[PDB]
């Protein structure tokens, strides 16, 4: 399904496909999830994380 | 807007 997002924690390739790793609204560390890019509907948040890399 | 993801 789809869930809200509260922040974009890592990113990664895995086979091929870029990969973010995702911090649920509502949900605890222990719930973090690897996303596809194409899961994804968060740009905001994404640029955020990138941004913050450097 | 409003931060959405689909999870697999």
């Amino acid at each position: 399904g789809e869930f809200v997002v509260e922040k974009v924690l890592d990113r990664r390739v895995v086979k091929g496909k870029v990969e973010y790793l995702l911090k649920w609204k509502g949900g605890s560390d222990e719930d973090n999830t690897w996303e596809p890019e194409e899961n994804l509907d968060c740009p905001d948040l994404i640029a955020e994380f990138l941004q913050s890399q450097k | 807007t409003k931060q959405t993801a689909r999870k697999s």
